[PDB]
């Protein structure tokens, strides 16, 4: 008559995570519909379908003066915890997690005064040398350049190379699998003005959108706050 | 070409125009009131200059849909006397050659000090994120058109519970001049009448 | 969600959850 | 690409040999996420006696940001089940309650309040009297034993009690006609109840209450907050890991 | 005290009965339908009540009953209350009257239990006017005409989750 | 049975009517106004006592629909804000077995000395032709519904141009009691909006 | 609506929009919301000699209105089976009856 | 019966499954009257503060 | 005896000092940071009358190599440090708190 | 009436319950 | 007889009871 059974050490536990719920305490609670659109199942999607100005400075975009020409114009060390990529959704959304396997996206918006042009060089300097620091040696290196001037902004993506199929959403003392490089940009043709006295300078922001092979793998709890 | 020209109700024609509908398009009566107005095309038709640009260190925003900036006349009359379901449709700036962006969204709104419901309260700096809620104008490009749908968690007491529009500066520069807008509205608008006020 | 277990419907749904409409 | 911005929408750039999915996405659904049992709060039990402190369970709070607080307030509104589990970590010499019943007692939204005594029990004298709205009947009660008892915990459903179609996390505008200070984000019971732990305990322990929100659904997205200083320029930020160099 | 309000030929103006449409006000105290909710905590329906006016058979008195949502503090004279939702009645021949106070509110559900001002406890009040003051064959008499306040569930009013009792207070 | 539950908008029920139209039928925008709202059903739903009848020689009326009691709520705050095409629905008393008769009638309305738009003017005795005009109560039958179109020399100023009811005395005695009403209300209800108050 | 009263039976008015159902009424249903322990009574118990005060399962008395007292005398005849649970919360030392 | 009858007492409890009612009756107020026009107000989930 | 064990993922921070405290009549007992439950799988098992102070569970791969490689010929960084030579950034199974 | 659990029916309605006509 | 649950033959009738012929 009565089953015979046999429990598992482990039995009377706990475990935060047990794929089924608990006891139904009280039933039948028939729930009112919901109108409110703009929902969301994905999270990815939301990073995916909406950039995030990264942080550059303090500020959300770098300069462009007709005194620049070899130095960068703007670097960091793409892995989701540089500091450009601070502030960012993208980056953000990240740290509930452990992993990422994507190749981002930025968008360049220039908003110098509509009587400047402004031409320009991005880049993406995969990881070996220890940052390259004038576009003369960034060139020979997958680059794109750029000329405001009835564009109105651009978009760079900054491709995933590696060995590995996930990296780290967390930065750490350099492995081969934190850092995927740096994406830099450069003048490559000093900015130009009406009058060099109206218009001083030109500036670009720096827009994040999730890219379209990206996803993140892997919930962690938060570490401490530092 | 940029004809933006947009009517309801008040034709508001203004070339600087580059149409972003927010979340959805505007909808049938609430789900919860048992009550018995279509608020008609006139009344329901307003253009609040809202501030004047100027050194501005980006952050600073021109904050709530909307009460206080309702007392201003015919569709503010009729909300005076319990709940509406509406919608809105609503920047204009002035500027030229030698000028500074504006990331300018629809918020579904946090803060406001208890002093809710228009002002300049600066914002938390990470403007890196309010380009995630529904929404920029660049002077190097144009001068202006954000329409919105009905929300709330299905109808609302307007005196009480507010779409609120934001103007966040993410880089002003060029002639010392000043750059002075914007054109707001309701949306298919309420539930019985109220006492008089005597 | 998190219940792939072949003993989570003991309480069928109406006990277990809400409903919408 | 030529990108004519400004318009809100991204824009991308799709480079060669695009690269494969795997994982789907998937770890990165939202009532997914949030279907686990997370360490949330934690309180101080009631006497038998006297008047209580009902406690409420609105989980919309956030600040200790531990992964749970920020993915609550990334959605505006949400609706979402809950199934809870207090456990109660003995504070002193566990061997000090022989026994230990407790009487969890949950409340749905709007449930009154004012608990004073009205139970009692009657056996060879002394006679310990029961909290009144904490006895047994209309809304689920719990009676477990800290002592011997290999988990004093508990555990279970509790569907969705709110009055408002849908939770609103963050409201702008008030709670009541009384514009008052507080009722700003307040707006009326934007939660899943109430709990009244009565037992003979109410010190020498306490509890970690939990959640498990099944069936979430999240609306209308809002921007995520960062949690973690910002780094000096240029470079990466370096948290010890399973990884790391070393 | 009892269940009925008057009527005379000296009223007017003034209010003629008041009461904050929440399922715990005075009136709504005794009624089956109050009664039942305690054993839960909320409500969604509107109600209905009906007028048996029980004066004198030489007795006419017309009338008037108005439904204000909440907003202002109590219209204190028709002529501030009839800008709102109203019924006008004559009694003579009717013999009694019906009005449908309904739910107009942006929650799915209120509370069953009143409490300090919330936007979900307080439905508004329920008004009921003299638009006529009273009149009989003889003042003599004929003083004053009575009429019966009875609350019908409504049609779409329903009670959702059981609670324990409080104490009693 | 005499069942006269007449809605618009607030249901009067009234048992004392005996449903008078005056001349015509409510109709059709004006046909002199290229301009753009058709006033909802709430609003456009009033009763005010009228005065409380008291020796009265045959000649005493209470007279314009509706201005001066127009300030009393929902669609009064609408025609504040130029013209509109309305026609009305409309009178109760309350009496007794031991009681004087009325010839209540809607007029299209010459006097109220220029102290026009409600009060007691008495009229010049030939009440003889009074009846000529669409329109009785009386005592000894009941309590009240004269309904009306729309008129004016196409559409016109409510403030400045008023159907304008009257109630004359044919005949009041009985018990030395009072004698106290009127159900006012727009039908079929105003162009271009005008400039806020402030 | 003019209601012609006195003969019993209430009287409604239905208003515009009349509102639709959810919770389906469910909620207010009578055997459902019986159908739960509740915590009624409570006694003492027998030393196993002398004579026993045989206790009476007669949960038709109310007073403390514990929402299922009234709720039993909201009908005139009741018929359900039952179903007992029996707790016992110790009085003193919990470690004096090691059995 | 039991070796103890003192150090302990007990609770009853009842599950009344399969509960048929008949006849209703009226239901007993269980609360004071209040101050008329008002409400009545009991500290609740909801309640303001 | 409770004892958090938490298991974490290829990947996941670490830094753990208190914030989490029990608070019940006076004394109060932290809990480590990261321990408490959420995202990483927690076991809460007592450590007295427990009839086998055990537990036990499912951890499916989380490393990101497609496969781990036991013996690396080459090194874990781009520091060729005596020790990242047979280390390779995580070829394991994830870590515990206890 | 709450009893969802498709384990009620282990003891058969007859030793479950009682019966009427 | 006063067995009415699903589980009596986990065990079959064979080492359950007795047989007759």
């Amino acid at each position: 008559a009565p089953i015979r059974v046999v429990s598992v050490p482990e039995s009377d536990s706990f475990m935060s995570s047990v794929p089924d719920n608990s006891t139904p305490l009280y039933p039948k609670v028939v729930v009112p519909p919901r109108q409110v659109p703009g929902r969301f199942t994905n999270f990815i999607d939301v990073a995916k379908q909406t950039y995030s100005f990264c942080s550059i400075s303090g500020k959300p975009y770098f300069e462009v003066t007709n005194t620049s020409g070899d130095e960068p114009l703007f670097q960091m060390d793409v892995s989701l915890s540089a500091a450009e990529l601070h502030g960012t959704y993208v980056a953000s959304l990240s740290s509930f997690f452990a992993q990422y396997r994507g190749s981002l996206n930025f968008n360049f918006i220039f908003t110098g005064a509509a009587a400047t042009k402004a031409k320009f060089l991005v880049a993406f300097v995969p990881p070996h040398s220890a940052a390259p620091k004038t576009r003369d040696e960034a060139m020979a290196c997958i680059h794109a350049v750029w000329d405001v001037g009835l564009n109105s902004a651009f978009s760079f993506n900054v491709p995933y190379s590696s060995p590995a199929d996930f990296m780290a959403v967390y930065s750490a003392e350099a492995t081969v699998v934190n850092v995927s490089g740096w994406l830099q940009v450069y003048a490559l043709t000093a900015l130009t003005s009406t009058d060099i006295a109206v218009n001083s300078k030109g500036r670009v922001l720096v827009a994040v959108s999730a890219g379209p092979d990206f996803s993140l793998r892997h919930p962690v709890d938060l570490p401490d706050k530092q | 070409d940029r004809i933006e020209t947009t009517v309801v109700g008040t034709i508001i024609n203004s070339q600087g125009s580059v149409t972003t509908y927010c979340y959805s398009k505007p909808d049938r009566p609430p789900s919860t009131v048992s009550d018995p107005t279509r608020l008609g095309p006139t009344l329901s038709r307003y253009t609040f200059k809202v501030g004047e640009w100027p050194s501005q260190s980006h952050g600073h925003a021109w904050i709530p849909l909307p009460s206080d900036k309702l007392k201003k006349g015919s569709f503010h009359e009729v909300v005076k006397a319990h709940l509406v379901k509406n919608g809105w449709d609503v920047v204009q700036v002035n500027a030229s050659f030698a000028h500074g962006a504006l990331c300018v969204a629809a918020v579904p709104y946090e803060h406001t000090h208890e002093k809710a419901l228009w002002s300049e309260l600066e914002e938390p700096a990470y403007y890196q994120q309010l380009s995630v809620f529904p929404h920029l104008l660049n002077l190097r490009t144009n001068s202006s058109h954000l329409v919105m749908p009905y929300i709330g968690p299905p109808t609302t007491n307007l005196t009480l519970h507010n779409w609120t529009i934001v103007i966040l500066i993410l880089s002003l520069t060029g002639p010392g001049q000043t750059v002075p807008t914007m054109s707001v509205a309701p949306i298919d608008a309420v539930n019985g009448p109220l006492p008089n006020p005597e | 969600g998190n219940s792939g277990s072949i003993v989570q419907n003991f309480y069928m749904q109406q006990y277990q959850n809400s409903i919408d409409a | 690409v030529t990108n004519v911005g400004e318009d809100g929408e991204p824009g991308e750039t799709e480079p060669r040999h695009a690269l494969s999915p795997v994982d789907m996405h998937v770890h990165t659904d939202v009532s997914f996420l949030l279907d686990r049992f997370f360490d949330v709060e934690t309180l101080e039990l009631s006497n038998l006696t006297g008047s209580p402190a009902t406690h409420v369970l609105d989980p919309f709070g956030s600040t200790a940001q531990l992964a749970w607080a920020r993915l609550l307030n990334t959605c505006t509104y949400f609706f979402s089940d809950l199934e809870l589990s207090i456990q109660f970590k003995f504070t002193t010499t566990p061997s000090s309650v022989g026994e230990g019943f407790v009487w969890v007692k949950w409340f749905p939204v709007g449930a009154p309040t004012k608990t004073t005594d009205a139970w009692q029990l009657e056996g060879g004298g002394n006679s310990v009297r029961i909290q009144q709205l904490a006895v047994a009947g209309m809304s689920p009660t719990v009676v477990f034993k800290i002592a011997g008892s290999r988990s004093q915990a508990c555990g279970f459903s509790v569907p969705y009690t709110s009055m408002w179609r849908v939770v609103p996390v963050f409201y702008n505008g008030w709670g009541a006609p009384t514009k008052e200070k507080a009722t700003y984000n307040w707006l009326p019971g934007a939660h899943f109840g109430s709990i009244l732990l009565t037992s003979d305990a109410h010190d020498k322990g306490g509890c970690y209450l939990r959640y498990r929100f099944p069936r979430a659904n999240m609306y209308c997205p809002r921007p995520i907050p960062p949690a973690f200083t910002r780094p000096a320029d240029k470079t990466r930020h370096k948290f010890p890991t399973n990884i790391n160099k070393q």
